[PDB]
């Protein structure tokens, strides 16, 4: 499978497994840590 | 492996009538490797002999007391009187030590065929080994070997298909209508068309648990139906 | 010429029958790479070993409880003994993280270096740590006994029986894990339901494995 | 070709060389050329050959607790219509089996997948299916060149149809007597939506009075 | 009865009357197709197709000619109940 | 014979090899990128097959195996709607009271003060009111439960599964040839007495069997918990008979021709419903007879491979 692992390496793949990434990471902090407005903690 | 178990079948390349009681089966191929073949023979005599035997204990054990059923003369309150309400665990533990030692000495010899000839303590004493599963001489004190052995193990070997046959028979009547063997077929010449394996089959007669000494042997018929 | 889990079907060319437990599966190829084959052995491996301690923990401790000594089911014991013991299960899981991280880092870094770990660098051990073969570390501390050494067609046995028995474990764990969520009960009470009444009792009828009846 | 429907279309392909070959192939679904999938000849004959003999166990199963309780050999209780039995539960079923039809259903899974997947792999690879240990069962599973005959000590158990002539006539039998029961299961099903009754019943009440107990009559 | 009713034969002159009309020329069959002006000519049939009759006449032919009788007794029928002439 | 099954056997091997190669199908983008308008041209040219080759062949199979994989993904959006409707909605309390409660089939998560789109639609739920129908479509169906959409969109998902195996098998595995695809006759024969005939057909059944009387008994005050589900109306006639006393006669009306009897659930009412503001359904069942019976003579009229029909 490694056409398959260079397929996944492609630009929109890894476009869309890098954001899918970063806005689940924004969202559980944005759960756990709600309306951060200021830096204060 | 003349006169084959069907007119018009052919025998395996691997059954050529070098065993007794060679029709040529093996329908499923399970003799195709003979290794395999070796252990079911051995398997087949065994099967055989305790069949005969068992058909033998049933029936005089029905002809000299019909008191007793055979499916219930394990229990233990249906023992002799020197034997009535004996403890099965003492009683297993004999039959456990004593069997194991017999059988281990079997497959020793089925696994290295002439090694387990002598006796281990009086190291003068050889039972010899025509055949595996015919060990012979304290086996054959009556010497009815050396004379036609091959005829004589078609013999055996055929009466124990039929012991077999004729025992898992016993069973399932048991089972079914309740009845040892002989008691069964007096049933049968009592009313040879209204007690017959139609209206008794369906029917188990076996309870679903019996306790002995307090413990609760699981007891299951053959087949499902009626308890 | 060899066992395959789908008789017939040829076996692919990255599973030689040179592994512990080649029988050919692997329909999602995903050990076709031969470095990743390494790394997914050496993954097996440790389920397994994990499955199987795992199974053999659960199987006693739910014999203990079913015949009425001091223990609680799998899925409970946690709890009883971090409450019974006043035990801070922060503190645990970071102790055990800590000895695990360390161990598993050698077993990574051994993976990624076979030559390695065997410098003398950890308490001056050097031939207790360098691997014999890869998920087979071997040695005076992970093999006391020498069973690796000496007999080679019974350690090749070995190997087989130890890949075997850890896919057993790892179903069987998967088993427990769907039989609590399922039954709710511990892994021997269900043996027990099943061998009191085979029928009528089994995931047939609960309801919740085959929600058509 | 035979069988009126039959095409000088169908008989180029159709040389009489399977059994039950009547030249009836009006969809030409036998055309070798160009053909692959499921449409392969070889496929079809072996899913007819499948058809059949599940089909006349069935046309057999269907109709014989009927018969068996109407001759009063088999009791009032299993004396039942074969869509009551369980494979339908809302048409009914029946409440005495030593299983609940669930856990039969998974042993039944099992079984024929084991069953159904040797067979498969054995039409896929014909050589196979001899070659892995079964518990010594692999030597009646080497079959043959023909997937729907494999014909080995247990599936040709009494070497019956040993000349090829022999062997013709026993596959014709067996495909027409299958394609007759294929048509009778199609009616087994037909009537028991349009009657509501067993095959048997429907049989007997078109015997008493068969004007008045058809089709046509069944309508309403 | 329905057997002996208008219905069943109206039903059964149709479907005749257009079996008889393509086995004797009259319709266009499997083996005869018509032209832009209706002019019955021979076909090609697509298939080649194999049957004893003296014309040819296919049971695809009788289930061709079947429907378009069954079409034409049914509007007869209904049409018939429609303006209360049945 | 003319019209038959043609197809290559194998044609493409499936491979991730050309996954990994963007621009295959073109000679000019399978030279890499060196500009962006190569990532562009990537996108622009990819569904455009009669510039990857000029033989109709691979096309036409091309397309086909497109055609596939676009009602696959129609099937998976078709039982997304469902399961949202099963899982996600407030359909049970809308059967109840239609005329109160919003329809509403999205529920949106709490995160970032969101879920005030949650709105207050009826029915002790909160979520976004949904415009697209599907409510008044699964109460013309006759659906009355959460636990039918389930199943329908589990269907749903094992279609879009068997459209895209067909997808994979029809370009890789069994490809059609090209005189199978130029088979314009057959394929409108079937398309029109097969698609549109006997699919009108069977929901003309559907709707005299299910639809109908679920909705004469919701029409009726029956609050849906009562109302006998779809299979005990299939096999019990004396219930459909207690609604439309038609049923009491059976299949014979039709088949002698007193297609009047049936009347009852076949009508020419027009107009609406004045309890529901929809059409009638018995209405809407005639109209699917109709047309299913119109198609299906209309699917007899081009010439496959017996002399009858049209040459287009
Ligand atoms: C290690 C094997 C093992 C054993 C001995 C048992 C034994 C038992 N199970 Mg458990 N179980 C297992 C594995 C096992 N299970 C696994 C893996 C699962 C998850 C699917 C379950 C889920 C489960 C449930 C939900 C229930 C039981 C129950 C039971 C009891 C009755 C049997 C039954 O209901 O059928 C269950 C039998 C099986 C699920 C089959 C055994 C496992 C198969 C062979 C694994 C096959 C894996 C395959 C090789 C590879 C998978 C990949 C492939 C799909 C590509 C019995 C004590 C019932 C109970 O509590 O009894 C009262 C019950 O309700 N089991
Ligand atoms: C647009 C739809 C479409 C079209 C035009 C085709 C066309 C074709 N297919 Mg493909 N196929 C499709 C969808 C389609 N398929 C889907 C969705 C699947 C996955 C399930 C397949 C799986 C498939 C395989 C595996 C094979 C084909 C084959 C064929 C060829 C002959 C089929 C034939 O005449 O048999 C006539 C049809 C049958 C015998 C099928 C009867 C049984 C089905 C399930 C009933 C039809 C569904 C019905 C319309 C709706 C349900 C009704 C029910 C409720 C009563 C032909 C090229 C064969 C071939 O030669 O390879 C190319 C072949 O081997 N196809
Ligand atoms: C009337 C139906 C019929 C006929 C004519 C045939 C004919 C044939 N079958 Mg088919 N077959 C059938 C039904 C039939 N079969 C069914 C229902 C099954 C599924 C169970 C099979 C499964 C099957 C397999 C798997 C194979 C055959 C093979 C054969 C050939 C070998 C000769 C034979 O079967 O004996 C001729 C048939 C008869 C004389 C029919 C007698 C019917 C009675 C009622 C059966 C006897 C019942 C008896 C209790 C059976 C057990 C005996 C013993 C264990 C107690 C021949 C072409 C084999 C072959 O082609 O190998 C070359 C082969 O491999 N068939
Ligand atoms: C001699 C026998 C006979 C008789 C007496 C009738 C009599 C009737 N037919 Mg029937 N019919 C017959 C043969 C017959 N038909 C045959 C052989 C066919 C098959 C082609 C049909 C097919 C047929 C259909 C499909 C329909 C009728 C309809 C009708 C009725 C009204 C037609 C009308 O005025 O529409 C007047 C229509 C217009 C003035 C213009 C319509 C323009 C359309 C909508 C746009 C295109 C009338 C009771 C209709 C019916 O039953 O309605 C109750 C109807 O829909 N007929
Ligand atoms: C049955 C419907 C159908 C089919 C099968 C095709 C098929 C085709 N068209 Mg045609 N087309 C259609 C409908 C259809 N089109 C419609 C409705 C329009 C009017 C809008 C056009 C206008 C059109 C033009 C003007 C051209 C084509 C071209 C093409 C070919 C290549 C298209 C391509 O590679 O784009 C691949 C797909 C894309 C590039 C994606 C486009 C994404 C759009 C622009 C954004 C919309 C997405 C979404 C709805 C908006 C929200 C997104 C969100 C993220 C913000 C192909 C033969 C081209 C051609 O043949 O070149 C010679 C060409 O020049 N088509
Ligand atoms: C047209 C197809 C379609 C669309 C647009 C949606 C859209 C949505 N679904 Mg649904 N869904 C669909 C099909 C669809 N679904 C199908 C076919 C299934 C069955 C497999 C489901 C099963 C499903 C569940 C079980 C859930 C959703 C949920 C959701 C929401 C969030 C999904 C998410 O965060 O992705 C995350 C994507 C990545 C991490 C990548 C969103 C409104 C969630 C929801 O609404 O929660 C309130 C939720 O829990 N969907
Ligand atoms: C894992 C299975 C598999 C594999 C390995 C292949 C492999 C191949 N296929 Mg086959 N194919 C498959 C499944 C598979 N296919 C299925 C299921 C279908 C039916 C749709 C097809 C239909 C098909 C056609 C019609 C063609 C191929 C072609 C190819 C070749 C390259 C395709 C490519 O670049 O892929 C990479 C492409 C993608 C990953 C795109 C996938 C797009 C999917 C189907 C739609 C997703 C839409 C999405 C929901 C939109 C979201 C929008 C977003 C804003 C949210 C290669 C030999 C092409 C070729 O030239 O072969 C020689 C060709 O013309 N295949
Ligand atoms: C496709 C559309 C469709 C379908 C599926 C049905 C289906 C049904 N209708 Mg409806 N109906 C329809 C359209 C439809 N109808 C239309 C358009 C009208 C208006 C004219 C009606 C008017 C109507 C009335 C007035 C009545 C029905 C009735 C019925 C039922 C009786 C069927 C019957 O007697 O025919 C006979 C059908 C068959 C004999 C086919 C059965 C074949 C089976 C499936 C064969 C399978 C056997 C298999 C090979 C072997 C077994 C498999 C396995 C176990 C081994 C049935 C549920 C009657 C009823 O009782 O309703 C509740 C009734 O009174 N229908
Ligand atoms: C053998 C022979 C004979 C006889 C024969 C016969 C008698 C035949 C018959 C035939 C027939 C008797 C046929 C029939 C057919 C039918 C059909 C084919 C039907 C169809 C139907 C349909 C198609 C329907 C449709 C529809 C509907 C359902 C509804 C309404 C609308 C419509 C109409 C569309 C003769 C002469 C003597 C001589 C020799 C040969
Ligand atoms: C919604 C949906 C779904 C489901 C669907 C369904 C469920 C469907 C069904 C369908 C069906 C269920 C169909 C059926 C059909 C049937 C038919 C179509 C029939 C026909 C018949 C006929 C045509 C007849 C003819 C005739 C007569 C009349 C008499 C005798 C003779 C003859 C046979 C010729 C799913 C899941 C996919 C998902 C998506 C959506
Ligand atoms: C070819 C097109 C049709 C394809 C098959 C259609 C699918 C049918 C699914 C099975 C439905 C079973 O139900 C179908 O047969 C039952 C048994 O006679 C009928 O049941 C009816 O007849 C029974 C026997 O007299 C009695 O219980 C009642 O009179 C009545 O319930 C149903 O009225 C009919 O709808």
């Amino acid at each position: 499978m490694k056409d398959f692992t260079t397929y996944l390496s492609t630009a929109p793949v890894i476009a869309t497994i890098w954001f899918t990434f970063t806005a689940g990471l924004l969202i559980e902090i944005n759960r756990y840590f709600p309306d951060p407005l200021v830096f204060s903690f | 492996d003349r006169k084959l178990w069907a007119p018009g079948v052919v025998a395996p390349e691997y059954l050529k009538g070098d065993l007794a009681g060679d029709y040529g089966w093996d329908p499923l191929g399970l003799g195709a490797d003979p290794t395999a073949l070796k252990w079911y023979r051995q398997s087949e005599l065994q099967h055989a002999r305790w069949a005969m035997l068992g058909v033998a204990g049933v029936l005089v054990q029905e002809i000299v007391k019909p008191d007793v059923y055979f499916y219930e003369a394990g229990l233990p309150q249906n023992l002799p009187e020197p034997f009535t309400n004996i403890n099965m665990g003492g009683l297993l533990a004999w039959e456990f030590i004593l069997m194991h030692w017999v059988e281990v000495r079997r497959w020793q010899d089925y696994k290295n065929f002439g090694s387990v000839n002598e006796d281990p303590i009086f190291k003068g004493n050889k039972v010899p080994n025509p055949e595996m599963g015919y060990p012979g001489g304290i086996f054959d004190p009556f010497g009815f070997s050396k004379g036609n052995l091959k005829e004589l193990q078609t013999k055996e070997i055929k009466n124990g298909r039929l012991a077999m046959i004729a025992y898992m028979a016993f069973i399932l009547q048991a089972q079914a209508t309740g009845k040892g063997p002989l008691a069964a077929l007096s049933a049968h010449l009592s009313n040879p068309f209204g007690n017959n394996i139609l209206k008794n089959i369906g029917t188990c007669t076996v309870p679903h648990s019996v306790d002995v000494q307090g413990l609760t042997i699981p007891l299951t018929c053959l087949w499902p139906g009626s308890q | 010429v060899r066992p395959v889990w789908f008789p017939g079907n040829p076996p692919p060319a990255h599973l030689d029958g040179s592994l512990a437990g080649d029988y050919g599966f692997d329909p999602l190829f995903l050990g076709q790479e031969p470095q990743t084959l390494k790394w997914y052995v050496q993954a097996e491996l440790v389920h397994g070993r994990f499955a199987m301690l795992g199974a053999a923990g659960i199987i006693l401790t739910s014999i203990g409880a079913k015949v009425g000594l001091g223990f609680p089911e799998w899925y409970d014991a946690g709890k009883v003994v971090v409450e019974k013991n006043n035990i801070d299960f922060p503190t645990l899981m970071v102790i055990q993280f800590y000895l695990m991280g360390w161990a598993e880092t050698k077993r990574w870094y051994d993976f990624k270096n076979p030559g390695s770990q065997a410098d003398g660098s950890f308490l001056g051990f050097t031939e207790e740590f360098k691997g014999l073969e890869n998920g087979y570390p071997g040695g005076r501390f992970f093999d006391p006994m020498g069973l690796s050494r000496g007999d080679a067609a019974k350690y090749q046995e070995y190997k087989q029986k130890e890949v075997k028995n850890g896919r057993l474990a790892m179903i069987a764990c998967l088993g427990f894990a769907a039989q609590y969520a399922a039954t709710g009960k511990g892994p021997l009470d269900n043996l027990a339901d099943h061998l009191a009444d085979p029928n009528h009792v089994n995931f047939a009828t609960n309801g919740v494995s085959i929600p058509i009846a | 070709q035979l069988y009126v429907g039959a095409s000088q279309s169908s008989l180029a392909y159709l040389d009489g060389s399977l059994p039950g070959d009547f030249g009836f192939d009006p969809l030409g679904l036998l055309d070798p050329v160009n053909s692959g999938g499921f449409i392969e000849p070889k496929w079809l004959q072996y899913s007819e050959v499948i058809h059949a003999r599940w089909a006349m166990l069935g046309a057999a199963g269907c109709i014989a607790p009927e018969v068996l309780g109407a001759a009063g050999l088999i009791p009032d209780a299993t004396n039942i219509k074969w869509f009551e039995s369980g494979v339908i539960p809302p048409a009914g079923s029946y409440n005495g089996y030593w299983a609940d039809p669930y856990t039969i259903f998974f042993v039944e899974i099992v079984a024929m997948q084991f069953a159904e997947l040797r067979r498969l792999q054995d039409f896929r690879y014909p050589g196979s299916m001899g070659q892995q240990y079964f518990l010594g069962l692999e030597a009646i599973f080497k079959g043959s060149g023909d997937a729907a005959y494999p014909g080995g000590p247990f599936f040709n158990l009494f070497n019956l149809g040993k000349t090829e002539a022999a062997m013709k006539e026993l596959k014709l039998k067996e495909i027409k007597n299958g394609r007759l029961a294929m048509l009778a299961m199609l009616g087994y099903g037909a009537q028991a939506v349009m009657t509501g009754k067993g095959p048997f019943q429907n049989l007997v009440e078109h015997l008493a009075d068969p004007v008045n107990n058809n089709i046509l009559t069944n309508f309403a | 009865g329905f057997i002996g009713s208008s219905t069943n034969l109206i039903m059964v002159a149709s479907t005749t009357a257009t079996l008889a009309a393509a086995r004797f020329g009259l319709a266009p069959t499997v083996k005869k197709n018509t032209t832009a002006g209706l002019k019955l000519v021979d076909s090609k049939n697509s298939a080649g197709v194999i049957s004893n009759d003296p014309a040819g006449f296919t049971i695809v032919d009788v289930l061709a000619m079947g429907a378009a009788g069954h079409g034409l007794g049914v509007g007869i029928v209904l049409g018939l109940k429609g303006i209360g002439a049945l | 014979k003319k019209v038959k099954i043609a197809v290559d056997r194998n044609p493409v091997e499936t491979s991730f090899e050309k996954w990994a190669k963007p621009g295959h199908f073109s000679r000019t983008l399978s030279k890499g990128p060196n500009t962006t308008t190569w990532i562009w041209n990537l996108h622009a040219d990819a569904h455009d097959f009669d510039s990857h080759t000029s033989d109709l062949e691979e096309i036409s199979r091309k397309v086909f195996s497109a055609h596939f994989g676009q009602l696959g993904i129609i099937f998976i959006w078709l039982s997304g709607m469902y399961f949202h409707g099963a899982r996600f909605s407030n359909y049970e309390a809308w059967l109840s009271d239609p005329t109160h409660i919003k329809p509403s089939a999205q529920v949106v998560w709490p995160i970032v003060g969101q879920e005030i789109l949650n709105g207050d639609v009826g029915g002790g739920f909160q979520g976004i009111q949904i415009t697209s129908g599907f409510f008044q479509l699964w109460r013309a169906s006759g659906i009355t439960s959460e636990l039918q959409l389930y199943t329908t969109a589990i269907g749903g998902l094992v279609m879009a599964a068997a459209m895209f195996f067909a997808g994979w098998f029809h370009y890789h595995k069994a490809a059609p040839k090209l005189e199978w695809f130029q088979n314009v006759e057959s394929m409108l024969n079937h398309h029109l007495g097969g698609l549109l005939g006997l699919g009108s057909l069977a929901w003309a059944g559907h709707q005299i069997h299910v639809s109908l009387p679920v909705n004469k008994l919701l029409d009726a005050g029956v609050d849906p918990k009562e109302i006998p589900l779809p299979h005990d109306l299939l096999l019990n006639r004396a219930i459909m008979a207690d609604l439309y006393p038609s049923f009491a006669k059976g299949i014979a009306p039709f088949f002698t021709l007193n297609w009047s009897e049936y009347s009852d659930f076949l009508t020419f009412k027009g107009g609406l419903n004045p309890v529901t503001g929809g059409l009638w359904l018995s209405d809407t069942a005639h109209h699917h007879v109709a047309i299913a019976v119109l198609f299906l003579v209309a699917g007899h009229m081009y010439r496959t491979n017996w002399g009858i029909g049209h040459s287009m």
